[PDB]
């Protein structure tokens, strides 16, 4: 299937 | 999100579906205010990393050794790096890469 978004934050 | 003065550094983290992390390239994308989404860099499960032309060695990618996280290490940040940064896999276009939960990066002049 389609796009999978990650969750972006400050490391 | 992270905010720095020009010349600074910032490390971002992207946690993404484990099934995806194990099998697919993960892309970092960014979108500056009033501008379109653009692809920044990618990393594969074997830690092959690609970069767009505007990176010029300043941003590097790595995968965590234990968890489903990819890191974007940024150095020598400039005000024009101010943007919301995002990560995604299996995108059908670059526009899709900025559709998820992003983090605001702000780089202020000195």
């Amino acid at each position: 299937e389609g796009v999978v978004h990650g969750v972006a934050t400050v490391a | 999100g992270g905010s720095v003065q020009a010349g600074g550094s910032l490390r971002l983290s992207c946690t993404i579906s484990d099934a995806i992390f194990s099998r697919y390239a993960v892309g970092w994308f960014r979108q500056a205010p009033g501008k379109e989404c653009e692809l920044v860099s990618t990393i594969t499960p074997d830690s092959t990393t690609t970069h767009s032309d505007f990176v010029k060695g300043r941003f590097t990618l790595s995968r965590d050794n234990a968890k489903n996280t990819v890191y974007l290490q940024m150095h020598s940040l400039k005000p024009d790096d101010t943007a919301v940064y995002y990560c995604a896999s299996r995108w059908r276009s670059v526009s899709e890469g900025c559709g998820g939960q992003g983090t605001q990066v702000t780089v202020s002049s000195a």
